[PDB]
C-alpha cells in the first residue's frame, strides 16, 4: 500500500467536483492538525464532546456539509453547531476568534485546506481506527 | 596470566591501529550497504513499508497451513501486485 | 597409553584466557548461534506472516519492541527445522514461518547444558564443590518450564514467551489475565524467593562493608585486603550483636550464613517453575469456590479478588483478538466488557 | 473524641520531647571510642 | 547520677536485649499502634467504601476474606488527603465506613519504619561500626514511602494507596500498568535489574562460598560445624573460589577482592530498588512509561502493530474495568 | 601537587573531591567553578528556550521551565499571561551567561593558579572547619545576602513593574503589590498550618500579598541573623548537640536541600498562583475538575439539570456533596475538591458551587478554559506522547508540572541519601572508626553477651 493520488483525491465542494492533494499537503495538513486541533481532536474524535467525531459519514450528515474542503474551510473560519443553528467562534478555535485561540492567528487560507484535506484523507486509510475512540486504537 | 599479550599492548599499537582503521570501517560500510541496497529484505523477506499490504486491503497475511505455508506465504506476495 | 584421546584432552583443558573443556564443544557453537539468531532475527526479521507484527530495526522498531516472535499457531509444536517439511529448507520462508524460534530456543537450551557442563568440569579440574552448577539447575529449570513446557502444553509453540523486551511484558499481562497468576501460590514462592534473595544480596554486602576491621590508613578501605590472608576481613561477632540487638535474630555461622544465600534463590526459582508446568495444562489458581458462590448470590459481595477479576476479564476481551489474529475474534463493540464512561 | 484527642497530643508531643532532649543531651559523646566531641 | 541521666543511659545502653535508643523511643510506640490496629483490622474490619461512591468493598477475615483476598482497605476517595483520625469521625462506625484504619495504620508504620532506619544508624555507632546499614534500608523504606505516601499525594488520594492485603497488592500492580505503562518504564525495568540480579548475585555469592569451604568435617557432619562463631581464621578459600569462577568466565570478570565483591553484592539491589521506587515515584506525578502506540506506520499510512500495541489491549481491558462505577467522565484524569 | 594522588591523600580518586577538604583555596576554586556552571545553565538554557519559543503556542506546550519563571516575575508579558515582549527573556538570558565566565574565571584561577589553601594568606578569607566563630561568621554573611535576594524580590514587586497576578479581576495581569501582608498571625500562620488535603501547609499561599509580605519577613529575619552570627558564637548546648566538621556541615545542609527539594515538588503540583496555570499548565486537581465543569456544561446546554442529575451509584452525577457539605464536582474528582482557581471561583457561592451561577452566570471564557485544562492534564509518557498510557501518538505533550516536580522529586530523594551518607561517615570519623573496627580494640568484645 502506498498513499496514491487516488487516496489524496478529495470532494472539493457540494457539486461532487474533486482536488487532488499532494502527499506534501497531506503532510503539511497532518502536522497542522497536529499543532492546531488534535489536543481536543487526537485519532478523529472529540474528547470535550465525544458525541461528535471527524469521520466523513458524520461531516456529511452536518449543516451545512462538512464532508468536503469548502465545508471544513469554513467551518475553521465560523464554526457551527451540528444542525448550523448556532455560531461557537467563542468557544471554538477558529480565524474568526484568533483573538482568544491565538494558535489560528498564523494560520493561512493554504494551512486550512492542508488541515481539511488531511481530515478527508485520514479516514481513507485508517478506516474505523479514525474516530474510532480506543476499541480501534 | 595465561600466555596472550595483554590487551593494552595490543590496542595502543600504531599495528592494531593500522590494520583496524582499515577493517572496522570496511566492516561498518558493508554492514550499511547490505540494507542500502535492500539486499536484507530480500534476504530475510521482510516487508518494504509499501509490501505489508494490498493497496486496498486491510488483512494480515496470516499463515495458517502447517504444510503448506511456504505456499501461503508465496500467494500472499504473489497478491501484492 | 597417550592416544589421541588424551592428547585432544591435553588441549581442550589448556588454562588459556577462555577455558574451552570438552564442555565448550557443546557450549560455545550453541551458545553464539542462539545469541547470533537473537541479534539477527531483532535486526532483520519481521512477524507479518505469524503475529502480524513489526518486529525488527529494519522495520522501525526499537530495542524495547523489537522480538524474535514465536511461530504460527497453524505449525503446532512443529521442531521447525530448516530442511523440515514447512521450509523445505528455504531460509527465507524459515525466517518468515518463525524458524529463528525454535533454532533460538533449542541452542539455547543445549547451550544451558553445556554452561552447566562446564561449571561441573571447571569444578572437577580446580578441585572445588560443585554448588554452583547446583545453583544453576535454577535457571534451566525456569527456562524448561517456561519456553518448552509451558508452549508444549498448550496449542502451539505461538503460545511461548517471544524473545523481545515488550514481548516478554506482553507475556506477563497475558498470564495475569488468562492464569491469574498473582494469585497462585508457586508464583508467590517464586516472588519470596527473588526479593529474599536480593534482600540477601543487599544485607550481607552491607553488613560485611560496615563491620570491615581497620586493616590499613586510607579513607577508602578497599585496599587494606590480601586474598591471601588468613584472617576474617570483617568482624563476625559485632556483625552478629547489631542485628540481634536490631531485629531480634542474628547469623552466627557464616557457613549457613552463604548456604542460605544459595538455598533461598534457588528454591524460590524452582517453585515458580512447577507453577508454570501446571498453566501449561491451564491447571490455574484462577478462583476461589467459596467466594464465587457468595458473590453470585450476594450482589452487596466485593473483594479484591473479584475485582482483580474483572481487570481479568477486560485483559482477556480487549488483547484477544490482535493477540491471537488466528482465531479471528470478531467482538463487536457492544460485547466488550467496560465500566461505566471508559 | 475530645478527650481521646487531647490524650493522643499529650502522648505525641511527650515522645517527641524524649526524642529532642535524648539527643540534645551530649549524644556525640555516646560512642565506644573518643568521648571529647565538643 | 540523676534520673535524667540515669534514663538516657538506658534508653542508649549497648546491654539491652534489643536496643533502645533515641529513635528507638518513637519506633517502638508507633510500630505497636500500626501492628495492633493492622491486626485487628485484618480479622474484624467492616467493610470499606475506598473509592467514596458507597460500594463498600469486604476486607477482613470474619467478612468472607482468606488470607490470599483479605486487606485493610484504603480510606475513601471522598477523603482524598485529607486527614482522618479517630476524633475527626462522628463515631467509630463512621470511622470504619471511612477507611480510617488504613490512615492510622500507614502513617504510625512509615513513621516507625523511618525510626528504625535511624535506629540501624544509632546502634551502627553505639557499637562502633560503620555507618551506612541503614543506606541500604533506605532502599525498602523509599519504597514503602512510593507506594502508601508519595503516589497517593501526586493522584491526590489515599484511596490509590497500595491496599494492605496480598489481593489488594495486585490490584494495586494492575491499575497501576493500565494507568502508567509503568512496565515500559525505565525506571520499573532497572528495578527489575535489581532483584532479579540481586538473587543471581545472592545464589552466586552463596555458591560460591559454599563450594569453596575449607574441609574440617566428616561426611556423617555437617559441614556447618566446621565453622566456629567468633574464630579469626577465614572458613573458606577465596583463591580456589576466585580460580574457579574467573576461568567459568574469564580471569578479570572475577572479584579476588572480599570487599570490593561484598560492596558489589550491596550496591546493586540497592540501587536497582532506589530506582524502583523512583518510578512509582514520579509516575506518582503523572511522567509514564514509553508510549510506542502506532509508533510503527507504513508507507501509505496504515498501522502497523508491534508489542507495544498489544500491551496497548492489554492495558486498555485493565483501564475500561477498572473502579467500574467510579467514572462519569470520558477521561480518567487522576 | 599537594594531596593529588590516593598515597598521600588517603582518597581514591573515586572519592578525588574529598582530597580538596583541608584545602581551602583550591576548595573556593570548585565552589566559584561550580557556581559559574550554574549560573551558565541558566543563560544558556534561557536562551535555547528563547529560540525554540512561539508566543502564539501557549507556554506549557512548548516544554519550557526557565520563561515561565521569567514570566511570572511580571516581565515580558501582559494581560491573561499573554506574551507581548521576548526582550526581557533574552536580556536575563544574555546576562547570566556572561556571568557564568567571570564566575568560570575565579573559580577556574583558584583552583589551579591561586594560593591552594588561604590561612596564610588570608586570616579573612582562610578558615578552619573546627573554628565555631568563624564558621558562624561566614554562615552569617551568607544569610545577609539571602535575605537582600528576599528583599529583591519585594523590591521587584513593589517597585518595579510589580509581579504576574494570576487571581486579578478580568483574567491574569501584571499588578503592582501596594500593600503587602505583615500581619505576622497570616505569615506564620502558614507556618502552622496542616499539610494535609484542603490546608496544604505553606503550598496552600493564594495571592501575592501574603507572599510579597511573607518574603519581607524572610529578608529581616535573615538579615538579623546574619548579624546575630557574625556577632556570636555557638552556645554550651549547640556546641555539644552537633559535629563540628566540613563533612558535617556539609551533611546538614544535604538534608537541608532535601527538605527543600520535596516541598519544591510539592508546590509546583498544587499551587497555582506563584505558578500560574497560564504559564506552568493546569495542576492534576485542576484538569480533573476542568473535565467534570466540561462536561457539566455540556450536557446542560442539552437541557440537563445538572442539580438533581442521579449518577449510577446515588451520588450526583455533576454534582455532590463534600464530606463537611460544600457543593463539589461529583465523579472521582470527588477527590480534588479542595482545588481552587480564578476560572471557578466565580461559580462559588457561601455553601460551595452555586446551582443558580452554574444555571446562569457561566461565560464563554471559563467554557474555553476549562476545555484547554481538561486537554492539557499533566498526564503523558517520558517520550513525550501526551495523555493517558493507553493513548496513540499525535500530541507532543508533557506538562511543565511534571517534569519540574519529578525532577525534584527524583533529586530531593538523593539528598537525602547523600545526607544520610556524609552524616553518619562525620559522626564515624569524628569518633574516629570510620575506616573499620580496631581489632585490638573491638567495643563488642568488651560488652558482656545478651544472653
Ligand atoms: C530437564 C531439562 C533437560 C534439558 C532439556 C533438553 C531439551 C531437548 C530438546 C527438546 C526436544 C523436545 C521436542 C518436543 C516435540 C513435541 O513434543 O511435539 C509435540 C508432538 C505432538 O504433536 C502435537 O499433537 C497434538 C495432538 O495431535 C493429535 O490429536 C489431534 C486432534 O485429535 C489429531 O488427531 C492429530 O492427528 C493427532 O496427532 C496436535 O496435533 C499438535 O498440533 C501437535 O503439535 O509430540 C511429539 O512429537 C512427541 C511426544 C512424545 C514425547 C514427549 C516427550 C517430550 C515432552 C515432555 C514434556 C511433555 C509435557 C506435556 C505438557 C505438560
Ligand atoms: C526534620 C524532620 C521533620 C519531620 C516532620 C514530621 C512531621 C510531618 C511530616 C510531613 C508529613 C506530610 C504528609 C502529607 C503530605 C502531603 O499531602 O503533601 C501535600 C502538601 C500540599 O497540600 C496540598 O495543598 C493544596 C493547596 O493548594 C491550594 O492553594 C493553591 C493556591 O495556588 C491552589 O488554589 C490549589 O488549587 C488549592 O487547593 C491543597 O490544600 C490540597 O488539599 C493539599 O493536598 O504538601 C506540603 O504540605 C509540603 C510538602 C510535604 C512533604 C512531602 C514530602 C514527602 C517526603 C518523602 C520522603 C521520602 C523518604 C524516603 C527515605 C527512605
Ligand atoms: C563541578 C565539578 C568539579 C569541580 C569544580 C572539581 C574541582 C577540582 N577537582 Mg574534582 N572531580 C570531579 C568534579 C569536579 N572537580 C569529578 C566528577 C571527579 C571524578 C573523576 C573528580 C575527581 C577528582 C580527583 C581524583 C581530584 C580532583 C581534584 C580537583 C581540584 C583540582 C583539580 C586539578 O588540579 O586538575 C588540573 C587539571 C587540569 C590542569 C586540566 C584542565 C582543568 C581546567 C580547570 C579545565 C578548564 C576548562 C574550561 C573550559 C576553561 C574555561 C576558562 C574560561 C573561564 C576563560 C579542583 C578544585 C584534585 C584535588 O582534589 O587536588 C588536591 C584531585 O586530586 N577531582
Ligand atoms: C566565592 C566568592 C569568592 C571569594 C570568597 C574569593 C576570595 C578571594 N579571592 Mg577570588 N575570585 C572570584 C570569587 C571569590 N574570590 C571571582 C568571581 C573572580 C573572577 C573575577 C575571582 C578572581 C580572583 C583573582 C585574580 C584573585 C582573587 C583573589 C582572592 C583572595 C583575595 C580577594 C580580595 O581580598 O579582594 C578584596 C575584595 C574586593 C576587591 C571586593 C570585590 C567586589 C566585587 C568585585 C564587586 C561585586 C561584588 C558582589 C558581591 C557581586 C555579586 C556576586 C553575585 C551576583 C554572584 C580571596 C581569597 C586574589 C588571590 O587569591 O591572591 C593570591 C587574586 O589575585 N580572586
Ligand atoms: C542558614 C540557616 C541557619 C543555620 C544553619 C543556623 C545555625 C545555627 N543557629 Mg541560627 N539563626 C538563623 C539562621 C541559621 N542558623 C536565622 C535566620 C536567625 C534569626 C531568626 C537565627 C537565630 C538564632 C538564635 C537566637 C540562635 C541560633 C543558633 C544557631 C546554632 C544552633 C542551631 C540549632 O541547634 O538548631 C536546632 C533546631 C531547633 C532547636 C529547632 C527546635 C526543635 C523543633 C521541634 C524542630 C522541628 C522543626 C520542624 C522540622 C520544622 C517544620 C516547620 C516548622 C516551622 C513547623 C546553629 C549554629 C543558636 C546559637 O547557638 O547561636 C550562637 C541560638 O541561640 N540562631
Ligand atoms: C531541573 C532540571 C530539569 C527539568 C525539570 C527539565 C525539563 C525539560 N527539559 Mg531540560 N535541561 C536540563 C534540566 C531540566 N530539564 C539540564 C541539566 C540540561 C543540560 C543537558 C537541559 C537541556 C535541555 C535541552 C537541550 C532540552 C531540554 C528539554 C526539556 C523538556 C523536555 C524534557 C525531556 O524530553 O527529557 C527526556 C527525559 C530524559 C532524558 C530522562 C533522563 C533520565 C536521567 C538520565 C536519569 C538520571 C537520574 C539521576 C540524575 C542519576 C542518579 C545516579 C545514582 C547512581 C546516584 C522538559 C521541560 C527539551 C525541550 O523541550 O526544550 C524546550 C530540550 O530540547 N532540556
Ligand atoms: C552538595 C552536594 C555534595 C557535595 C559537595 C558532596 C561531596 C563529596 N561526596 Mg557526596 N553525595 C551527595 C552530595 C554531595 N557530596 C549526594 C546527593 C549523594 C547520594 C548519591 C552522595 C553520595 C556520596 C557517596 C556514596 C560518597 C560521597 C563522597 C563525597 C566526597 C567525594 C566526592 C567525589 O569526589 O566524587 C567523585 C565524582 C564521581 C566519581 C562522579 C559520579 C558520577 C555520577 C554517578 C553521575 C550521575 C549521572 C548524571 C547525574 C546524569 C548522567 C550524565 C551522563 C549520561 C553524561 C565529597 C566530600 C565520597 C565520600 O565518602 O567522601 C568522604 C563517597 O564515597 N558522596
Ligand atoms: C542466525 C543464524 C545463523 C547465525 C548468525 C549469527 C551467528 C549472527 C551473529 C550476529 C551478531 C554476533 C551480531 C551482533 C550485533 C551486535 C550489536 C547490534 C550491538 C549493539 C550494541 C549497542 C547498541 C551497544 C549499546 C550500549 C550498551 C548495550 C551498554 C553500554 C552503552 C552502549 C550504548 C554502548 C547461521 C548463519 C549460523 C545459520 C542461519 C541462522
Ligand atoms: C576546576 C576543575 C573542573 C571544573 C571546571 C569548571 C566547572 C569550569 C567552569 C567554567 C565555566 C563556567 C566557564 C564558562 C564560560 C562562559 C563563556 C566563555 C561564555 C561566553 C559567552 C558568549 C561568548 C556569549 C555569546 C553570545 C552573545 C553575547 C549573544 C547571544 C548569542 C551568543 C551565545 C553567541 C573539572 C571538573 C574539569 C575537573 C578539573 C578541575
Ligand atoms: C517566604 C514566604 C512565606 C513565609 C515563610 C516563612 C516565614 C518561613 C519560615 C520558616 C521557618 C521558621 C522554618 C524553620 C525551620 C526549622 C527547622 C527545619 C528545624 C530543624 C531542626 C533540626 C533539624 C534539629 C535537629 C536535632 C534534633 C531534633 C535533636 C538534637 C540534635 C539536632 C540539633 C541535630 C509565606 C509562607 C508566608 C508565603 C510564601 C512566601
Ligand atoms: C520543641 C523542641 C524544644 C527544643 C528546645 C531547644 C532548647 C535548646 C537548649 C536546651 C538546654 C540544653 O539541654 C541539654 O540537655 C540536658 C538537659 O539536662 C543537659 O544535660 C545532659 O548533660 C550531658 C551532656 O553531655 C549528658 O551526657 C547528660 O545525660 C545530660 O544530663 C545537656 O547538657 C544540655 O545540652
Ligand atoms: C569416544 C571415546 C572413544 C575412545 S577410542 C580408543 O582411543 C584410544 C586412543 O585414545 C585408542 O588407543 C583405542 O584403541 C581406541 O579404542
Ligand atoms: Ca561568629
Ligand atoms: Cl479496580
Ligand atoms: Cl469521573
Ligand atoms: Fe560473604
Amino acid at each position: 500500500a502506498e498513499l496514491t493520488p487516488e487516496v489524496l483525491t478529495v470532494p472539493l465542494n457540494s457539486e461532487g467536483k474533486t482536488i487532488t492533494l499532494t502527499e506534501k499537503q497531506y503532510l503539511e495538513g497532518k502536522r497542522l492538525f497536529q499543532y492546531a486541533c488534535a489536543s481536543c481532536h487526537v485519532g478523529g474524535i472529540t474528547k470535550t464532546n465525544p458525541s461528535l467525531d471527524l469521520r466523513t459519514e458524520t461531516l456529511a450528515l452536518a449543516t451545512p456539509p462538512r464532508d468536503n474542503i469548502e465545508g471544513l474551510v469554513d467551518y475553521m473560519k465560523n464554526p457551527t453547531t451540528y444542525d448550523g443553528e448556532q455560531e461557537i467562534a467563542e468557544v471554538h478555535p477558529s480565524l474568526r476568534s484568533a483573538d482568544i485561540f491565538p494558535k489560528m492567528r498564523n494560520l493561512t487560507e493554504k494551512d486550512l485546506v492542508a488541515i481539511a484535506g488531511h481530515i478527508l484523507v485520514e479516514p481513507k486509510i485508517l478506516g474505523d481506527k479514525w474516530g474510532g475512540g480506543k476499541v480501534y486504537y | 596470566t595465561t600466555g596472550e599479550r595483554p590487551f593494552s599492548d595490543i590496542i595502543t599499537s600504531v599495528r592494531y591501529w593500522v590494520i583496524h582503521s582499515i577493517t572496522i570501517p570496511a566492516l561498518f560500510i558493508a554492514g550499511w550497504l547490505f540494507v542500502s541496497t535492500g539486499l536484507a529484505y530480500d534476504v530475510f523477506g521482510t516487508p518494504r513499508p509499501d509490501s505489508y499490504y494490498a493497496q486496498e486491503q486491510r488483512s494480515i497475511p496470516l499463515v495458517t497451513d502447517r504444510f503448506e505455508a511456504k505456499q501461503q506465504v508465496e500467494t500472499f506476495l504473489e497478491q501484492l501486485k | 597409553e597417550r592416544g589421541w584421546f588424551d592428547i585432544l584432552d591435553d588441549w581442550l583443558k589448556r588454562d588459556r584466557f577462555v577455558f574451552v573443556g570438552w564442555s565448550g564443544i557443546l557450549l560455545f557453537p550453541c551458545a553464539y548461534l542462539a545469541l547470533g539468531g537473537w541479534l539477527t532475527g531483532t535486526t532483520f526479521v519481521t512477524s507479518w506472516y505469524t503475529h502480524g507484527l513489526a518486529s525488527s530495526y529494519l522495520e522501525g522498531c526499537n530495542f524495547l519492541t523489537v522480538a524474535v516472535s514465536t511461530p504460527a499457531n497453524s505449525m503446532g509444536h512443529s521442531l521447525l527445522l530448516l530442511w523440515g517439511p514447512e521450509a523445505q529448507g528455504d531460509f527465507t520462508r524459515w525466517c518468515q514461518l518463525g524458524g529463528l524460534w525454535t533454532f533460538i530456543a533449542l541452542h539455547g537450551a543445549f547451550g544451558l547444558i553445556g554452561f552447566m557442563l562446564r561449571q561441573f568440569e571447571i569444578a572437577r579440574l580446580v578441585g572445588v564443590r560443585p554448588y554452583n552448577a547446583i545453583a544453576f539447575s535454577a535457571p534451566i529449570a525456569v527456562f524448561v518450564s517456561v519456553f518448552l513446557i509451558y508452549p508444549l502444553g498448550q496449542s502451539s509453540w505461538f503460545f511461548a514467551p517471544s524473545f523481545g523486551v515488550a514481548a516478554i511484558f506482553r507475556f506477563l499481562l497475558f498470564f495475569q489475565g488468562f492464569h491469574n497468576w498473582t494469585l497462585n501460590p508457586f508464583h508467590m514462592m517464586g516472588v519470596a524467593g527473588v526479593l529474599g534473595g536480593a534482600l540477601l544480596c543487599a544485607i550481607h554486602g552491607a553488613t560485611v562493608e560496615n563491620t570491615l576491621f581497620q586493616d590499613g590508613e586510607g579513607a577508602s578501605t578497599f585496599r587494606a585486603f590480601n586474598p591471601t590472608q588468613a584472617e576474617e576481613t570483617y568482624s563476625m561477632v559485632t556483625a552478629n550483636r547489631f542485628w540481634s540487638q536490631i531485629f531480634g535474630i542474628a547469623f552466627s555461622n557464616k557457613r549457613w550464613l552463604h548456604f542460605f544465600m544459595l538455598f533461598v534463590p534457588v528454591t524460590g526459582l524452582w517453585m515458580s517453575a512447577i507453577g508454570v508446568v501446571g498453566l501449561a495444562l491451564n491447571l490455574r489458581s484462577y478462583d476461589f469456590i467459596s467466594q464465587e458462590i457468595r458473590a453470585a448470590e450476594d450482589p452487596e459481595f466485593e473483594t479484591f479478588y473479584t475485582k482483580n477479576l474483572l481487570l481479568n476479564e477486560g485483559i482477556r476481551a480487549w488483547m484477544a483478538p490482535q493477540d491471537q489474529p488466528h482465531e479471528n475474534f470478531v467482538f463487536p463493540e457492544e460485547v466488550l466488557p467496560r465500566g461505566n464512561a471508559l | 473524641m475530645e478527650t481521646l484527642k487531647i490524650t493522643v497530643y499529650i502522648v505525641v508531643t511527650f515522645f517527641v520531647l524524649l526524642f529532642v532532649f535524648g539527643f540534645l543531651s551530649g549524644d556525640p559523646a555516646r560512642n565506644p571510642k573518643r568521648k571529647d566531641l565538643e | 547520677a540523676n534520673l535524667w541521666e540515669r534514663f538516657c543511659n538506658w534508653v542508649t545502653s549497648t546491654d539491652n536485649r534489643l536496643y533502645v535508643g533515641w529513635f528507638g523511643v518513637i519506633m517502638i510506640p508507633t510500630l505497636l499502634a500500626a501492628t495492633i490496629c493492622f491486626v485487628i483490622a485484618f480479622i474484624a474490619a467492616p467493610p470499606v467504601d475506598i473509592d467514596g461512591i458507597r460500594e463498600p468493598v469486604s476486607g477482613s477475615l470474619l467478612y468472607g476474606n482468606n488470607i490470599i483476598t483479605g486487606a485493610v482497605v484504603p480510606s475513601s476517595n471522598a477523603i482524598g488527603l485529607h486527614f482522618y483520625p479517630i476524633w475527626e469521625a462522628a463515631s467509630l462506625d463512621e470511622w470504619l465506613y471511612n477507611g480510617g484504619p488504613y490512615q492510622l495504620i500507614i502513617f504510625h508504620f512509615l513513621l516507625g519504619a523511618s525510626c528504625y532506619m535511624g535506629r540501624q544508624w544509632e546502634l551502627s555507632y553505639r557499637l562502633g561500626m560503620r555507618p551506612w546499614i541503614c543506606v541500604a534500608y533506605s532502599a525498602p523504606l523509599a519504597s514503602a514511602f512510593a507506594v502508601f505516601l508519595i503516589y497517593p499525594i501526586g493522584q491526590g488520594s489515599f484511596s490509590d494507596g497500595m491496599p494492605l492485603g496480598i489481593s489488594g497488592t495486585f490490584n494495586f500492580m494492575i491499575v497501576f500498568q493500565a494507568e502508567h505503562n509503568i512496565l515500559m518504564h525505565p525506571f520499573h525495568q532497572l528495578g527489575v535489574a535489581g532483584v532479579f540480579g540481586g538473587a543471581l548475585f545472592c545464589a552466586m555469592h552463596g555458591s560460591l562460598v559454599t563450594s569453596s569451604l575449607i574441609r574440617e568435617t566428616t561426611e556423617t557432619e555437617s559441614a556447618n560445624y566446621g565453622y566456629k562463631f567468633g574464630q579469626e581464621e577465614e572458613t573458606y578459600n577465596i583463591v580456589a573460589a576466585h580460580g574457579y569462577f574467573g576461568r567459568l568466565i574469564f580471569q578479570y570478570a572475577s572479584f579476588n577482592n572480599s570487599r570490593s565483591l561484598h560492596f558489589f553484592l550491596a550496591a546493586w539491589p540497592v540501587v536497582g530498588v532506589w530506582f524502583a521506587a523512583l518510578g512509582i515515584s514520579t509516575m506518582a506525578f503523572n511522567l509514564n512509561g514509553f508510549n510506542f502506540n502506532h509508533s510503527v506506520i507504513d508507507a501509505k499510512g496504515n498501522v502497523i502493530n508491534t508489542w507495544a500495541d498489544i500491551i496497548n489491549r492489554a492495558n486498555l481491558g485493565m483501564e475500561v474495568m477498572h473502579e467500574r462505577n467510579a467514572h462519569n467522565f470520558p477521561l480518567d484524569l487522576a | 601537587a599537594t594531596n593529588r594522588d590516593q598515597e598521600s591523600s588517603g582518597f581514591a580518586w573515586w572519592a578525588g573531591n574529598a582530597r580538596l577538604i583541608n584545602l581551602s583555596g583550591k576548595l573556593l576554586g570548585a565552589h566559584v567553578a561550580h557556581a559559574g556552571l550554574i549560573v551558565f545553565w541558566a543563560g544558556a538554557m534561557t536562551l535555547f528556550e528563547l529560540a525554540h519559543f512561539i508566543p502564539e503556542k501557549p507556554m506549557y506546550e512548548q516544554g519550557l521551565i526557565l520563561i515561565p519563571h521569567i514570566a511570572t516575575l511580571g516581565w515580558g508579558v501582559g494581560p491573561g499571561g499573554e506574551v507581548v515582549d521576548t526582550f526581557p527573556f533574552f536580556v536575563v538570558g544574555v546576562v547570566h551567561l556572561i556571568s557564568s565566565a567571570v564566575l568560570g574565571f575565579g573559580g577556574v584561577y583558584h583552583a589551579i593558579r591561586g594560593p591552594e589553601t588561604l590561612e596564610e594568606y588570608s586570616s579573612f578569607f582562610g578558615y578552619d572547619w573546627k573554628d565555631k566563630n568563624k564558621m558562624t561568621t561566614i554562615l552569617g554573611f551568607h544569610l545577609i545576602v539571602l535575605g537582600i535576594g528576599a528583599l529583591l524580590l519585594v523590591a521587584k514587586a513593589m517597585f518595579f513593574g510589580g509581579l504576574y497576578d494570576t487571581w486579578a479581576p478580568g483574567g491574569g495581569d501584571v499588578r503592582v503589590i501596594t500593600n503587602p501582608t505583615l500581619d505576622p498571625r497570616v505569615i506564620f500562620g502558614y507556618l502552622l498550618k496542616s499539610p494535609f488535603g484542603g490546608e496544604g501547609w505553606i503550598v496552600s499561599v493564594n495571592n501575592l500579598e501574603d507572599v510579597v509580605g511573607g518574603h519581607i519577613w524572610i529578608g529581616l529575619i535573615c538579615i538579623a541573623g546574619g548579624i546575630w552570627h557574625i556577632l556570636t558564637t555557638p552556645f554550651g548546648w549547640a556546641r555539644r548537640a552537633f559535629i563540628w566538621s566540613g563533612e558535617a556541615y556539609l551533611s546538614y545542609s544535604l538534608g537541608a536541600l532535601s527538605m527543600m527539594g520535596f516541598i519544591a515538588t510539592c508546590f509546583v503540583w498544587f499551587n497555582n498562583t506563584v505558578y500560574p496555570s497560564e504559564f506552568y499548565g493546569p495542576t492534576g486537581p485542576e484538569a480533573s475538575q476542568a473535565q467534570a465543569m466540561t462536561f457539566l456544561i455540556r450536557d446542560q446546554k442539552l437541557g440537563a439539570n445538572v442539580g438533581s442529575a442521579q449518577g449510577p451509584t446515588g451520588l450526583g452525577k455533576y454534582l455532590m456533596r463534600s464530606p463537611t457539605g460544600e457543593i463539589i464536582f461529583g465523579g472521582e474528582t470527588m477527590r480534588f475538591w479542595d482545588f481552587r482557581g480564578p476560572w471557578l471561583e466565580p461559580l462559588r457561592g457561601p455553601n460551595g458551587l452555586d446551582l443558580n451561577k452554574i444555571k446562569n452566570d457561566i461565560q464563554p471564557w471559563q467554557e474555553r478554559r476549562a476545555a484547554e485544562y481538561m486537554t492539557h492534564a499533566p498526564l503523558g509518557s517520558l517520550n513525550s506522547v501526551g495523555g493517558v498510557a493507553t493513548e496513540i501518538n499525535s500530541v507532543n505533550f508533557v506538562s511543565p508540572r511534571s517534569w519540574l516536580a519529578t525532577s525534584h522529586f527524583v533529586l530531593a530523594f538523593f539528598f537525602l541519601v547523600g545526607h544520610l551518607w556524609h552524616a553518619g561517615r562525620a559522626r564515624a570519623a569524628a569518633a574516629g572508626f570510620e575506616k573499620g573496627i580496631d581489632r585490638e580494640s573491638e567495643p563488642v568484645l568488651s560488652m558482656p553477651s545478651l544472653d
